[PDB]
């Protein structure tokens, strides 16, 4: 095949969703600070 | 064409209409005035940088920037006046009159024929809703063909609780493990996976059926949400039934109380809209909206690029927000892979998967939906199952019986059971 691993200095991702009851419970200001 | 900054002068209340094609890479700075992208506002002296999508630039007031293209000259440019601007403002001081009055929010559903209600239309009161009273509304997409916060095939639920990214036709981007000049989203996906409505129709019913569900729960814990409605785009009216079985659907599940129709006064939807939604949401409460100016008709091949962008930012990011996907090796052994049911290799489409075998046809640069569930779960189990993300299949080896997948998230491959999409990307 070809390049495993992190594809393209520091480093960031997509993080995953949150599953229904996670994401019912969230508020956005967690992220706005 | 040419490599250096030329300065525009875009009167008050006209668009500017970009329309660039493959390879146009525009920058924009401005030095004076007011101008927005779907409701998004500009900020002077800052540089945005678009890519291969066709937009407006509307002036609120008049301004004067530099802008930078090869792809573009001062004698093809396209300046004209925009004389609709007028029913998208009154509409929205409407609904932020009910956000502030009433008990809960609106929840505004928009119907209609060309895709000029989304965008145009929900991108803005979106960007509108943020913009005088810090409101909070949830911009909730029911077209999977159209990539918003995602990858396409989803039908999702998104709080608008910062601005969006004028930069981008995904609006934005959900969000990332590290430090960004935007707050980025949170969305709520639901995977429909197909192409088109028509491929499965019970299952798109019943992806409404689960985001409504949620959405609904969310409202009951977050008051800044709930006191914010709801902006929901639904799919053209010629993808759904002559009865319009799937809006009634719709409107009960997300619990809409006001009706955006777009059309022309000669066209029958609006009476027929009237006459068939009227009695369950009162005529009050059914709004018509003209053909808006600034948005000109999009193409397949143009549908089909803006797929293909979304499904390189979920993993890799935007230009000014380079993410790092992870690639991993694995046996045939090590996944769980269900279909759904559809119309063509099932002849009726119903809320049923089945096992998929793992061929280089069926699974090379396939985009596959990541579950909640185990991979041991039953059926009914995971097609009742939230989305954690998803994977791209690179490659196929069928000697050493091995895959090739990018996950977003570096780390360990999840041991959940997965569901195969319709979606497609080399590179």
């Amino acid at each position: 095949g070809i390049s495993n691993s992190n594809l393209n200095k520091n480093i960031q991702s997509r993080n995953w969703y949150l599953s229904d009851s996670q994401w019912a419970a969230f508020k956005d200001d967690e992220i706005t600070s | 064409g040419d490599n250096e900054w030329h300065k525009l002068v875009i009167p008050k209340g006209s668009d500017w209409q970009i329309d660039l094609k493959a390879e146009g890479k525009l920058i924009v700075k401005v030095n004076s005035g007011i101008v927005e992208i779907f409701g998004t506002e500009l900020a002077v002296d800052d540089e945005y940088t678009f890519q291969n999508w066709k937009f407006p630039i509307y002036a609120v007031e008049e301004t004067e920037l530099l802008w930078k293209c090869p792809d573009l000259t001062t004698n093809t440019i396209t300046v004209k006046p925009n004389h609709t601007m007028k029913y998208i403002y009154n509409l929205h001081f409407m609904l932020e009159k009910i956000r502030m009055s009433n008990f809960e929010g609106p929840r505004v559903v928009i119907v209609g024929g060309s895709q000029t209600r989304k965008t145009s239309l929900s991108r803005t009161l979106c960007s509108y809703a943020l913009k005088f009273n810090a409101y909070q509304p949830l911009y909730i997409n029911l077209d999977p063909q159209q990539p918003i916060f995602t990858v396409p095939g989803c039908i999702s639920a998104t709080p608008i609780s910062d601005i969006l990214d004028a930069q981008l036709p995904t609006w934005g981007q959900s969000l990332t493990s590290g430090a960004t000049l935007l707050h980025n989203k949170q969305p709520m996906v639901k995977n429909f996976g197909l192409e088109r409505i028509n491929e499965n129709k019970d299952l798109y019913l019943e992806c409404i059926s689960q985001l409504g569900q949620v959405v609904g729960q969310r409202l009951h814990l977050d008051p800044q949400v709930r006191r914010s409605g709801c902006i929901v785009d639904t799919p053209s009216i010629s993808q759904l039934d002559e009865n319009l079985a799937e809006l009634h659907h719709i409107i009960e599940k997300l619990n809409v109380n006001i009706m955006l129709v777009l059309c022309s006064e000669t066209d029958p939807l609006w009476e027929k809209v009237k006459k068939t939604f009227g009695p369950e949401l009162g005529n009050n409460n059914i709004f018509f909206i003209p053909k808006l100016d600034g948005v000109s008709a999009v193409d397949d091949v143009y549908k089909r690029s803006l797929q293909r962008t979304s499904i390189r930012e979920y993993f890799y990011g935007s230009l000014d927000t380079a993410l790092s996907p992870y690639a991993i090796g694995v046996d045939y052994e090590d996944l769980t892979i269900w279909k759904p049911s559809n119309v063509f290799d099932n002849e009726v489409g119903r809320v049923e998967l089945f096992p998929v075998t793992i061929t280089p046809s069926n699974l090379q640069h396939a985009i596959i939906a990541i579950t909640f569930a185990e991979r041991r779960a039953d059926q009914a189990t995971v097609i009742k199952s939230p989305i954690l993300g998803f994977a791209l299949i690179t490659e196929v080896n069928e000697k050493r019986r091995k895959l090739r997948v990018l996950l977003p998230v570096p780390g360990r491959l999840p041991s959940k059971a997965m569901i195969l999409t319709s979606y497609r990307y080399l590179e």
